[PDB]
C-alpha cells in the first residue's frame, strides 16, 4: 500500500481515537487549507448556445420555468445567455 | 480510560429480552431457542417432548439429511411413534406460570 | 378432504339465482358501455 | 475513382449495425480537410471523398442540422 | 443527564391494555388523531385533485 | 405478403429468409417432439393402477435429464449461430438508401449521387383502387433494384419505430440520434411489404412499407424521375 | 402466553399512515409538476415524517422499553437492515450504469467527446477531494463511537459519535456550496443528468444518515444503549459506511475519471 | 379478542348468503366494469 | 374492532387475506382490459378509436395483471397465509412493515387509474419506452403517474422481499436447515431475491424518465447526449428478472400440488427442484438483452444472449421431468387442483419451448414485436402463471376459510377456462409467423380468421371468470365445513384447522437433532 505505521494493539477505542485525531481530522485540516486557497472566484467562459446544453423540453415548477434549481447568476447562463 | 456511564444487560434489559438471558445464565431454554437432541427413542427411552398444553406438533427428521419432514400432534398420555420411522416421543406438560 | 352437510344447503334454484346475478353483474355494466359507444364517439 | 463511387464501401473501423460514428467521422473528416485546404490556399477536391461518404450515409436533416450548427458557431465537433 | 429508561420500562410496561402506540398517554392519542386527519383528509384532497385533472378546462 | 389463413412464414424473398425457415422447420420439429413427449408422458403417468409411493432416488434420472436437453439445445445453438454469423458477413453494397420513421410515414433518401427523397404515406381506406390491400398500400413505394446487395440505414426524426419486412427477413429498429444498417438483397422482382413494428402513437397500425424490386435499369430511370 | 422469542407486534396504524403518505407525497409530485400546486406534497411530506417519528418511536418502546428484542428478534433486525442496504446498492448501480453508457459512448450531440464540448468539470483535487477526507474521517470516528460504546465509555461515544455527525453536516454544506458554484446544471446535457441525479441521491442519503445519527446520538443521551445491545447505532453505522462507499465510487468515477 | 373459525377470519359478512351475494356483485362488478367506464369517459372528452 | 383488525393489522393470515382480496378485484380489472383488446380484434375496422385509447387499454391491461394480480396473489397472498404456517413461524418477522406493503397497493392502483382518466392516458406498452413516453409525445401527467404507480409497488414488492428473506432464513425451528424447508417456501424465498435486487434498477430508470419529463434531464435524449436504448438496458435488467418472479411461486405451489394430489409424502428429487429454481433465479439476471434484438446490437453480443437463454432450458427441465417422476406411481386424486397443475405443466412447456425459439436472435428478427411473442407470454403467464394460481387458490381455499368448494362445479371452470385461453391463444402463433405486429388496434385483410378466432377463445375465457365468481359465492353460502384433510404428515399448513386460529405456533413444533 501507501500506507505504513503498524498494528496499535491497545484498546480498540483508544486506538480509533489515536486514528481519528492523529490522521483523519488531520487529513481533513489539510484538505480545508489545500481548498481555501484554490477557491478564488474563476473568469466565466465565453457564452455559445450549444444545443446540448440549457436543454429546456418543459418549464421548471418554479420560478419563471427558466432557472435551475440552484441557479448561479455569475456562472450559469440561460439558454439565451448571461443575465446582464 | 472508559469514565463508564453506558448501562449493562444485567443492569438495564427487560421483558422477554432480560427472561431470556437469565434462562441462559441456569443453562435453561423456556424460549425454545436451541434444537433438543434425540433420546435413542426407544419405548423405554422416549423422546421428552415439553408442552404448556396437553398437545403439541412433533416434526421428526427420520434420517439425518432427509428433506422431508413428518409433522404430527403428540398427545399427553401413553408415548406415540413417528409414522415413518417409529421413533417414540413422549409429552410432557408443565405451566410456565411461576 | 371430509366436511360437514352444508349448514346453510344452496338449492338448484339457489344456484339458478346466484349465477343469474353474479353473470348479470358482469355483462349489464359493459353491455350498456358497449351499447352506446356510437353515442359516445359524437362528443 | 469517384467516377466509379457506388455508395460508401464497408470501413472496418465502423463494422456494426450502429453507423452513427461512420456518418460523423466522414462529415467532421471533410469540413476538416475542406477547413485545411482553403486555408492553404490549396484545392478542396481532395476532400471530395469524405463528402461522397458522409452524403451517403448521413440523414438529411443530420447534415441540415450540422450545417447550421456550423455556421451559428454551435457546432460541438472540433474542426 | 440521568438515566430514567427503568421509570420508561415501568410506564410501557403497565397492564392497562393499550397498544405501544398510545400507551405514553394522551399526546399519543394527539399526534395520532392529527396524522389520521392529516392523511384522511389528504387522501379525499388527492381524489378532488383526480375528479378535477381528469376533465379538460381553459 | 401475408395470404388469408396463413399458418407459418410468409415465402422467402431473401437467401437469408430461406435460410431462417429452414431453422425453423428444424426448431419447431424439436418443439413439436418435445412437447408431444411431455403430453404423452403426463397421459402415461395417469393411467395405470399399479403404485410406488415409497422415496425414489433421483441421481441417475437427473443426469438423463440434463445431458440429453444440453445436446438438443447444441443441436438448435449449431444452426442458429450459422445463421447468426451468415447474417453479419461482409457483403459490398451497390447502393446505400436511408429510411426514416415519423409520426405516422416513412421518408427515404437515396442521397448516393443525387438529392432523391420522398415522403410514404398509407392510402386511406376510402382511396384505394380496386384489388388494393387494405392499410398496406403507400403512394410512394420503395422502389429498388432485383438481384443487388442494398445497404438500408434506419433512424427516426421523432418516437421509436421499426422498419420490418417479414418476406425478406428485416427488422431494424428506428431509434432517434442513431443510424441502424442492415442489408437487403431480392432474389425476385415483386411488391414486398411490412409495417411499422414499434408502438410509436395513435398511428402506429397505419405506416406501412412497400418495397417495389425492379430491374436496375428501370430503378435508375425511377430516380432520375423523382428528382 | 408464547413459547417462542419473536415478537407478536400490537396492531399499528402506521403502515396505513406510510401507504397513504406515499399517495400524497407522489399524487403532490404530480400536481406540483403539472397544475402549479404545492398543497398535496406539503401535507404529504407532513404525513411521511409524522409516520415515521411515530413508526420508529414504537420501536424503541418495544426494545428499550417493554423488552421485545431478543437475540432472534435482533438477528432478524439485522438481516433486514443488510437487505435494505443491498437494494440501495443495486438503486446506485442504474445511475452509475447511466453514467458509464452516456460517458464511454459520447455522442455527436456532446462533439464525440467527454466530457462534453462546452463542460468545464469541477477540479476533483479542490472540494471534491475534501469532500473524500470529511466522510472517510467521519468513518474512523464513528468505529472510535462503536468502539467507545462496546467498552463502556459514555463520554468518549458521545464526542466520537458528534464528531460523526459534525463531518456528515460538513459534507452537506460543502456539497450545496458546490452545487451553488457548479457552472454547469442539471440541464446541462447527460453530464449535468448524470452529475446532479447520481449525487443529489448521495446527498439525500448522507442527509438521511446524518439524521439516523443523531437519532442515535439523543438515544445515547437518554442512556437506550447497553454496551452489548444496541442495533440502531449498529444499523446507522453500516448505513454510514454505505454512503461512504457511494462516495468512493462517484468520486472516482465521475468527478475523477469522467473529468 | 377477534373472532375466530370459518366466516369470520374475513372482513366481510357470510351471514346472510343473499346480503353476500350483493357484496360480491358490487365487488367484482366494480372491477370488471371501471375499464369500460374509463373507455367511456376518454370517449365523451375528445 | 374491524378497523384494528383489517386497517392495523400485523396478522401474515389477516394480510394474506387482504392480499387475495385485492388480487381477486385486479383480475377483474385486467380480465375487462383483456376482453376490449380482444373486442377490438375481433373484426376488421376500428371499434373503439386509434392505437392511443387501443394502447391504453393494452398498456393498463399488462400492468394490472402482473402488478396488481399476479405478484399480490401468488406473493402477497399464498406467500403471506403459507410461508409462516409451513416453517412453525408464529407470524413474519416484520409483522408491521408486511402490513404497509399491502397497503401501498390500492394507492399504486389509484395512480394507475388516475393515468388513465387524465389527459389521453399512457399509451406507452408496459415497456413505457421513450420517446413516446416522454414530454412530447406523450405531455401532461398520465406517464407521471404510472411511473409513480410503479414506484409504490416497488417499494411494496422491496419491502415485502426484506420481510420474506428475513422470515425464511431467521424464523425455522432451530433443527430445520434450509434444505428440510418445503419447495413453496424455497420458491418464495428465491422470488425474494430477485425483488431485491431488479426492483431498484427498474426504480431507478423510470426515476430518470421522470427527471427528464419534469427536470429537464437527458438520460433518454440524443439531444442532450442521452440514448433511448439506455432505457431499455435498465427496464430489462428489471424485466427478464421480472417474468421469473411471477413464476416461481407458481412452481412452489404445483410442487405443492402435483405431491399432494399424487399421494406422495414428497416432491421427486427435492435438492434437484432447489438447484433448478437457484439456477434459473441467477441465469434470469444475464439475458435481459433477449428483448433487445432489433435495436442495432452486435453480433457476438446477439451470440451471447441467444446462447445464455437457451441454457434456462436445462434447470426448467429437471423441475417438469421432477414433476412428472412426482405423478409416476401415485394413486392419482383427479381433484380439481390437480387438473390445474397438469394443465400447467404441459402449457407452461409449450409456451417455455416457444421462448426458446425467441431465443435465437436469428428468428427473433422475423418474429420480435409480432404475436408469436405474445402466444409464448400468454403461455406462461394467462396458462402457466394463472394455473398454478387457481390450482393454489382451489387447494387451499378449504385451509384459509374453513368451507369447501363443490367439486364438480370446480372442474367445469377449469374444462371451460382450458377451452378459452387455448382457442384465444393458440392462433396467435400463426398472426405472429405471417407477421402481425403487436400493439395494433388493426389489422391487413388476411389476418381475419386467427383474431376472429382469438377474440371469440377471450369471451369463453370471460364465461370461466364469471363462473369462478359464483363458484365461490356458492361455498360461502352453502358453508360446508372441513373436518379431516389426508397427508396432513407432509403438509403442515393443514395441521392447525381450517381455518387455523388467529395465532398459531405461539407454542412452536417440536424438531430435534437425532
Ligand atoms: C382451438 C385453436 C384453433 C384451431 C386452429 C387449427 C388450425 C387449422 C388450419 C388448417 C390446418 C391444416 C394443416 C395442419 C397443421 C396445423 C398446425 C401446424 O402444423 O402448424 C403449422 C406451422 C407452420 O407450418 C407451415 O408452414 C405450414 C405447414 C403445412 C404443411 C401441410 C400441408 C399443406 C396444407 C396446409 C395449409 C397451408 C399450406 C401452405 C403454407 C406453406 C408454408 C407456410 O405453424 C406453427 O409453427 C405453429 C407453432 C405452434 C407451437 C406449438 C407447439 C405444439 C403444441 C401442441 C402439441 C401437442 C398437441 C396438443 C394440442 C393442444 C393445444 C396446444
Ligand atoms: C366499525 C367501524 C367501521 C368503519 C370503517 C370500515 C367499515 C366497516 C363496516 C362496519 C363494521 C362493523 C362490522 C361489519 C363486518 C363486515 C361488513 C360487511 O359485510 O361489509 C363489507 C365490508 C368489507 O369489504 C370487503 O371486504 C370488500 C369485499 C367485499 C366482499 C367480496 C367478497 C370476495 C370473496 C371472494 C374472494 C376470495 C379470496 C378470499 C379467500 C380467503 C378467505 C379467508 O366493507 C367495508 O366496510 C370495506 C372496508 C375496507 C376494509 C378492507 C378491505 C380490503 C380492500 C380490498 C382491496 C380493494 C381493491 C381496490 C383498489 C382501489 C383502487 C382505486
Ligand atoms: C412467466 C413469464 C415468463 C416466463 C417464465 C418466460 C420464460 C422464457 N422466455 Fe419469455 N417472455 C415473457 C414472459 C415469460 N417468459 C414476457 C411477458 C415477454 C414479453 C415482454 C414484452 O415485450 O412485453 C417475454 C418475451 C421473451 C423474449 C423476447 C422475444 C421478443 O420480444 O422478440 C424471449 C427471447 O428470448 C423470451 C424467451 C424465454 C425463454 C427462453 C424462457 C425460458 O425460461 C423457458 C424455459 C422452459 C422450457 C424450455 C420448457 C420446459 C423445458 C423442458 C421440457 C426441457 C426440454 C426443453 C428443451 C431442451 C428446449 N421471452
Ligand atoms: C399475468 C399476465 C397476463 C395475463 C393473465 C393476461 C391475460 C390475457 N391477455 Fe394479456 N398481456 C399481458 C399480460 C397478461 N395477459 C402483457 C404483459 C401484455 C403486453 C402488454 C404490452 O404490449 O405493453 C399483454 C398483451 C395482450 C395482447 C396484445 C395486445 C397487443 O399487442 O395489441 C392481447 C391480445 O389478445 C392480450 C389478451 C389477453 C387475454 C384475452 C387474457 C385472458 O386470458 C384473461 C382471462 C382472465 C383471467 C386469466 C383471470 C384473471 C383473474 C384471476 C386469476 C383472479 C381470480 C383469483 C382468485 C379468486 C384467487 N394480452
Ligand atoms: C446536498 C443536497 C441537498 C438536498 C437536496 C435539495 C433539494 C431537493 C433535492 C432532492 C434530492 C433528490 C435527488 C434526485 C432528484 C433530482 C436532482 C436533485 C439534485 C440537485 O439538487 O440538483 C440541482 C437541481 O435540482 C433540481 O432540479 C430540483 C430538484 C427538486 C425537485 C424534486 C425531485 C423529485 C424527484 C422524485 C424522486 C423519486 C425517486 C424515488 C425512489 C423510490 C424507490 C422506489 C442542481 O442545481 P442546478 O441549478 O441544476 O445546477 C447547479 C448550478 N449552479
Ligand atoms: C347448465 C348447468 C349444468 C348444471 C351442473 C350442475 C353442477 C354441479 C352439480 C353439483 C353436484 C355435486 C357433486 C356431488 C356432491 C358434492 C357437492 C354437493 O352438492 O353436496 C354434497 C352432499 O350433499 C348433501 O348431502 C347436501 C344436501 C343439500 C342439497 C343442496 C345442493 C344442490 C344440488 C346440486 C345441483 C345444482 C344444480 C344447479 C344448476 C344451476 C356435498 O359434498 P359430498 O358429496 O359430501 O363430497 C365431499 C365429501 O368428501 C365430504 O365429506
Ligand atoms: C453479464 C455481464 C458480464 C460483464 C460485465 C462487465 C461490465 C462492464 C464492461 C465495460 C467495458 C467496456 C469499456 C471500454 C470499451 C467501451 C465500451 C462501450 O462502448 O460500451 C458502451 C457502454 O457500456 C456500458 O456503459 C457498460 C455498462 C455496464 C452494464 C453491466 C450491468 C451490470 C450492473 C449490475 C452489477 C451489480 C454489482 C453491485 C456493485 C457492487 C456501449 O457500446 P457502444 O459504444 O454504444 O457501441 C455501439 C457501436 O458503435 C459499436 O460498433
Ligand atoms: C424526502 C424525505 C426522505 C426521508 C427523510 C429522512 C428519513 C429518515 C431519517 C433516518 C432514519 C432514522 C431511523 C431511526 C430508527 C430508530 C429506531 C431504532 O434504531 O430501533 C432499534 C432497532 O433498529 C431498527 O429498528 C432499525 C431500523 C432501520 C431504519 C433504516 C433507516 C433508513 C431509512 C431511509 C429511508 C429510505 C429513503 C431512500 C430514498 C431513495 C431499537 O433497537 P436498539 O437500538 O437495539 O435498542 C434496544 C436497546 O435499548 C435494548 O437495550
Ligand atoms: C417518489 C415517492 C415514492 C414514495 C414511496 C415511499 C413509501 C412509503 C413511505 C413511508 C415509510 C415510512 C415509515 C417507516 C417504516 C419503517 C420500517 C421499519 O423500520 O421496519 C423494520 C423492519 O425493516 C427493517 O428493519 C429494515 C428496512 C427499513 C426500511 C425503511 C423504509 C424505507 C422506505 C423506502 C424504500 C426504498 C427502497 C430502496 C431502493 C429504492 C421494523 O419492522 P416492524 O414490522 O415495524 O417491527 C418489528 C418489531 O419487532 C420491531 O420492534
Ligand atoms: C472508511 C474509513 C475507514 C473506517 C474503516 C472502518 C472499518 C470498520 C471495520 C472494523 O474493523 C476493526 O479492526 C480493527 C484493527 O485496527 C480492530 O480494532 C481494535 O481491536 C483490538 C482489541 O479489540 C485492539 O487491541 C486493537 O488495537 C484495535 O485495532 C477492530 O476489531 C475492528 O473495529
Ligand atoms: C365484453 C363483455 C360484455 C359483452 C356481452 C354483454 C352482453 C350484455 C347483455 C346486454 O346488456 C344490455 O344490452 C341491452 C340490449 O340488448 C342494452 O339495452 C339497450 O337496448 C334495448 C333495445 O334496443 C333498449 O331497450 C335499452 O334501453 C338500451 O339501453 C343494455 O343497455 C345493456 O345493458
Ligand atoms: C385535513 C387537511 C388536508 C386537507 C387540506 C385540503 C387543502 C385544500 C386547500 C385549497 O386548495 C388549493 O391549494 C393551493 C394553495 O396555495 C392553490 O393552488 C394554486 O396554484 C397557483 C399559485 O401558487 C394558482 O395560480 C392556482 O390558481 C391555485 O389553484 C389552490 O388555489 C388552493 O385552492
Ligand atoms: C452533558 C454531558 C455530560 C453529562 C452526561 O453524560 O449526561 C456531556 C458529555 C459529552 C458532551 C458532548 C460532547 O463533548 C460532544 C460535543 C462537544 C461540544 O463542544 C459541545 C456539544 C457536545 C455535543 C457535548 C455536549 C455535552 O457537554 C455532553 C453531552
Ligand atoms: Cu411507427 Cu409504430
Ligand atoms: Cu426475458
Ligand atoms: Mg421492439
Ligand atoms: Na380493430
Ligand atoms: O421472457
Ligand atoms: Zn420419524
Amino acid at each position: 500500500a501507501s500506507a505504513a505505521k503498524g498494528d496499535h494493539g491497545g484498546t480498540g477505542a483508544r486506538t480509533w481515537r489515536f486514528l481519528t485525531f492523529g490522521l483523519a481530522l488531520p487529513s481533513v485540516a489539510l484538505c480545508t487549507l489545500n481548498s481555501w486557497l484554490h477557491s478564488g472566484h474563476r473568469e466565466r467562459p465565453a457564452f455559445i448556445p450549444y444545443h446540448h446544453l440549457r436543454i429546456r423540453t418543459k418549464p421548471f415548477s418554479w420560478g419563471d420555468g427558466n432557472h435551475t434549481f440552484f441557479h448561479n447568476p455569475r456562472v450559469n447562463p440561460l439558454p439565451t445567455g448571461y443575465e446582464k | 480510560a472508559s469514565g463508564g456511564g453506558v448501562p449493562t444487560d444485567e443492569e438495564q434489559a427487560t421483558g422477554l429480552e432480560r427472561e431470556v438471558m437469565l434462562a441462559a445464565r441456569k443453562g435453561q431454554d423456556p424460549y425454545n431457542i436451541l434444537a433438543p437432541k434425540a433420546t435413542s427413542g426407544t419405548k423405554e427411552d422416549p423422546n421428552l417432548v415439553p408442552s404448556i398444553t396437553n398437545k403439541r406438533i412433533v416434526g421428526c427428521i427420520c434420517e439425518e439429511d432427509n428433506s422431508t419432514v413428518i409433522w404430527f400432534w403428540l398427545h399427553k398420555g401413553e408415548a406415540q411413534r413417528c409414522p415413518s420411522c417409529g421413533t417414540h416421543y413422549k409429552l410432557v406438560p408443565h405451566q410456565l406460570a411461576h | 378432504i371430509t366436511a360437514k352437510p352444508a349448514k346453510t344447503p344452496t338449492s338448484p334454484k339457489e344456484q339458478a339465482i346466484g349465477l343469474s346475478v353474479t353473470f348479470l353483474s358482469f355483462l349489464l355494466p359493459a353491455g350498456w358501455v358497449l351499447y352506446h359507444l356510437d353515442n359516445y364517439k359524437k362528443s | 475513382k469517384i467516377k466509379n463511387y457506388q455508395t460508401a464501401p464497408f470501413d472496418s473501423r465502423f463494422p456494426n449495425q450502429n453507423q452513427t460514428r461512420n456518418c460523423w467521422q466522414n462529415y467532421l473528416d471533410f469540413h476538416r480537410c475542406e477547413k485545411a485546404m482553403t486555408a492553404k490556399g490549396g484545392d478542396v477536391s481532395v476532400c471530395e471523398w469524405y463528402r461522397r461518404v458522409y452524403k451517403s450515409l448521413c440523414p438529411i436533416s443530420w447534415v441540415s442540422t450540422w450545417d447550421d450548427r456550423r455556421a451559428e458557431g454551435t457546432f460541438p465537433g472540433k474542426i | 443527564f440521568e438515566n430514567r429508561v427503568a421509570e420508561k420500562q415501568k410506564l410501557f410496561q403497565e397492564d392497562n391494555g393499550l397498544p405501544v402506540h398510545l400507551k405514553g398517554g394522551a399526546t399519543d392519542n394527539i399526534l395520532y388523531r392529527v396524522t389520521m386527519t392529516l392523511c384522511l383528509g389528504g387522501t379525499l384532497y388527492s381524489l378532488y385533485c383526480l375528479g378535477w385533472a381528469s376533465f379538460p378546462h381553459k | 405478403m401475408a395470404y388469408p389463413m396463413q399458418l407459418g412464414f410468409q415465402d422467402a424473398t431473401s437467401p437469408i429468409m430461406e435460410e431462417l425457415l429452414h431453422f425453423h422447420d428444424h426448431t419447431l420439429m424439436i418443439v413439436f417432439l418435445i412437447s408431444s413427449l411431455v403430453l404423452y408422458i403426463i397421459s402415461l403417468m395417469l393411467t395405470t393402477k399399479l403404485t410406488h409411493t415409497s422415496t425414489m432416488d433421483a441421481q441417475e434420472v437427473e443426469t438423463i435429464w440434463t445431458i440429453l436437453p444440453a445436446i438438443i439445445l447444441i443441436l438448435i445453438a449449431l444452426p442458429s449461430l450459422r445463421i447468426l454469423y451468415m447474417m453479419d458477413e461482409i457483403n459490398n453494397p451497390s447502393l446505400t438508401v436511408k429510411t426514416m420513421g415519423h409520426q405516422w410515414y416513412w421518408s427515404y433518401e437515396y442521397t448516393d449521387y443525387e438529392d432523391l427523397s420522398f415522403d410514404s404515406y398509407m392510402i386511406p381506406t376510402s382511396e384505394l383502387k380496386p384489388g388494393e390491400l387494405r392499410l398496406l398500400e403507400v403512394d410512394n413505394r420503395v422502389v429498388l433494384p432485383m438481384e443487388m446487395t442494398i445497404r438500408m440505414l434506419v433512424s427516426s426524426e421523432d418516437v421509436l419505430h421499426s422498419w420490418a419486412v417479414p418476406s425478406l427477413g428485416l427488422k431494424t429498429d428506428a431509434i432517434p440520434g442513431r443510424l441502424n444498417q442492415t442489408t437487403l438483397m431480392s432474389s425476385r422482382p415483386g411488391l414486398y411489404y411490412g409495417q411499422c413494428s414499434e408502438i410509436c402513437g395513435s398511428n402506429h397500425s397505419f405506416m406501412p412499407i412497400v418495397l417495389e424490386l425492379v430491374p436496375l435499369k428501370y430503378f435508375e430511370k425511377w430516380s432520375a424521375s423523382m428528382l | 402466553h408464547q413459547t417462542h422469542a419473536y415478537h407478536m407486534v400490537n396492531p399499528s396504524p402506521w403502515p396505513l399512515t406510510g401507504a397513504l403518505s406515499a399517495l400524497l407525497m407522489t399524487s403532490g409530485l404530480t400536481m406540483w409538476f403539472h397544475f402549479n400546486s404545492m398543497t398535496l406534497l406539503m401535507i404529504g411530506l407532513t404525513t411521511n415524517m409524522l409516520t415515521m417519528y411515530q413508526w420508529w418511536r414504537d420501536v424503541i418502546r418495544e426494545s428499550t422499553f417493554q423488552g421485545h428484542h431478543t437475540p432472534a428478534v435482533q438477528k432478524g433486525l439485522r438481516y433486514g437492515m443488510i437487505l435494505f442496504i443491498i437494494s440501495e446498492v443495486l438503486f446506485f448501480t442504474g445511475f452509475f450504469w447511466a453514467f458509464y453508457h452516456s460517458s464511454l459512448a459520447p455522442t455527436p450531440e456532446l462533439g464525440g467527446c467527454w466530457p462534453p464540448t462546452g463542460i468545464h468539470p469541477l477540479n476533483p483535487l479542490e472540494v471534491p477531494l475534501l469532500n473524500t477526507s470529511v466522510l472517510l474521517a467521519s468513518g474512523v470516528s464513528i468505529t472510535w463511537a462503536h468502539h467507545s460504546l462496546m467498552e463502556g465509555d459514555r463520554k468518549h461515544m458521545l464526542q466520537a459519535l458528534f464528531i460523526t455527525i459534525t463531518l456528515g453536516v460538513y459534507f452537506t454544506l460543502l456539497q450545496a456550496s458546490e452545487y451553488y458554484e457548479a457552472p454547469f446544471t442539471i440541464s446541462d446535457g447527460v453530464y449535468g443528468s448524470t452529475f446532479f441525479v447520481a449525487t443529489g441521491f448521495h446527498g439525500l442519503h448522507v442527509i438521511i444518515g446524518s439524521t439516523f445519527l443523531i437519532v442515535c446520538f439523543f438515544r445515547q443521551l437518554k442512556f437506550h444503549f447497553t454496551s452489548n445491545h444496541h442495533f440502531g447505532f449498529e444499523a446507522a453505522a453500516w448505513y454510514w459506511h454505505f454512503v461512504d462507499v457511494v462516495w468512493l465510487f462517484l468520486y472516482v468515477s465521475i468527478y475523477w475519471w469522467g473529468s | 379478542h377477534y373472532e375466530e373459525g370459518p366466516g369470520k377470519n374475513i372482513p366481510f359478512s357470510v351471514e346472510n348468503k343473499w346480503r353476500l351475494l350483493a357484496m360480491m356483485t358490487l365487488f367484482f362488478g366494480s372491477g370488471f366494469a371501471a375499464p369500460f367506464f374509463i373507455v367511456r369517459h376518454q370517449l365523451l372528452k375528445k | 374492532m374491524f378497523i384494528n383488525r383489517w386497517l392495523f393489522s400485523t396478522n401474515h393470515k389477516d394480510i394474506g387475506t387482504l392480499y387475495l382480496l385485492f388480487g381477486a378485484w385486479a383480475g377483474m380489472v385486467g380480465t375487462a382490459l383483456s376482453l376490449l383488446i380482444r373486442a377490438e380484434l375481433g373484426q376488421p375496422g376500428t371499434l373503439l378509436g386509434d392505437d392511443q385509447i387501443y394502447n391504453v387499454v393494452v398498456t393498463a391491461h399488462a400492468f394490472v395483471m402482473i402488478f396488481f394480480m399476479v405478484m399480490p396473489i401468488m406473493i402477497g397472498g399464498f406467500g403471506n397465509w403459507l410461508v409462516p404456517l409451513m416453517i412453525g413461524a408464529p407470524d413474519m418477522a416484520f409483522p408491521r412493515m408486511n402490513n404497509m406493503s399491502f397497503w401501498l397497493l390500492p394507492p399504486s392502483f389509484l395512480l394507475l387509474l388516475a393515468s388513465s382518466m387524465v389527459e389521453a392516458g399512457a399509451g406507452t406498452g408496459w415497456t413505457v419506452y421513450p420517446p413516446l413516453a416522454g414530454n412530447l409525445a406523450h405531455a401532461g401527467a398520465s406517464v407521471d403517474l404510472t411511473i409513480f404507480s410503479l414506484h409504490l409497488a416497488g417499494v411494496s414488492s422491496i419491502l415485502g422481499a426484506i420481510n420474506f428473506i428475513t422470515t425464511i432464513i431467521n424464523m425455522k425451528p432451530p433443527a430445520m436447515s434450509q434444505y428440510q424447508t418445503p419447495l413453496f417456501v424455497w420458491s418464495v424465498m428465491i422470488t425474494a431475491v430477485l425483488l431485491l435486487l431488479s426492483l431498484p434498477v427498474l426504480a431507478a430508470g423510470i426515476t430518470m424518465l421522470l427527471t427528464d419529463r419534469n427536470l429537464n434531464t437527458t438520460f433518454f435524449d440524443p439531444a442532450g447526449g442521452g440514448d433511448p436504448i439506455l432505457y431499455q438496458h435498465l427496464f430489462w435488467f428489471f424485466g427478464h428478472p421480472e417474468v421469473y418472479i411471477l413464476i416461481l411461486p407458481g412452481f412452489g405451489m404445483i410442487s405443492h400440488i402435483v405431491t399432494y394430489y399424487s399421494g406422495k409424502k414428497e416432491p421427486f428429487g427435492y435438492m434437484g427442484m432447489v438447484w433448478a429454481m437457484m439456477s434459473i433465479g441467477f441465469l434470469g439476471f444475464i439475458v435481459w438483452a433477449h428483448h433487445m434484438f432489433t435495436v442495432g446490437m452486435d453480433v457476438d453480443t446477439r451470440a451471447y444472449f441467444t446462447s445464455a437463454t437457451m441454457i434456462i432450458a436445462i434447470p426448467t427441465g429437471v423441475k417438469v421431468f421432477s414433476w412428472l417422476a412426482t405423478l409416476h406411481g401415485g394413486n392419482i386424486k383427479w381433484s380439481p387442483a390437480m387438473m390445474w397443475a397438469l394443465g400447467f405443466i404441459f402449457l407452461f412447456t409449450v409456451g417455455g419451448l416457444t421462448g426458446i425459439v425467441l431465443a435465437n436472435s436469428s428468428l427473433d428478427i422475423v418474429l420480435h414485436d409480432t404475436y408469436y411473442v405474445v402466444a409464448h407470454f400468454h403461455y406462461v403467464l394467462s396458462m402457466g402463471a394463472v394455473f398454478a394460481i387457481m390450482g393454489g387458490f382451489v387447494h387451499w381455499f378449504p385451509l384459509f376459510s374453513g368451507y369447501t368448494l363443490n367439486d364438480t362445479w370446480a372442474k367445469i371452470h377449469f374444462a371451460i377456462m382450458f377451452v378459452g385461453v387455448n382457442m384465444t391463444f393458440f392462433p396467435q402463433h400463426f398472426l405472429g409467423l405471417s407477421g402481425m405486429p403487436r400493439r395494433y388496434s388493426d389489422y391487413p385483410d388476411a389476418y381475419t380468421m386467427w383474431n376472429t378466432i382469438s377474440s371469440m377463445g377471450s369471451f369463453i375465457s370471460l364465461t370461466a371468470v364469471m363462473l369462478m365468481v359464483f363458484i365461490i359465492w356458492e361455498a360461502f353460502a352453502s358453508k360446508r365445513e372441513v373436518l379431516t384433510v389426508d397427508l396432513t404428515t407432509t403438509n403442515l399448513e393443514w395441521l392447525n384447522g381450517c381455518p387455523p386460529p388467529y395465532h398459531t405456533f405461539e407454542e412452536p413444533t417440536y424438531v430435534n437433532l437425532k
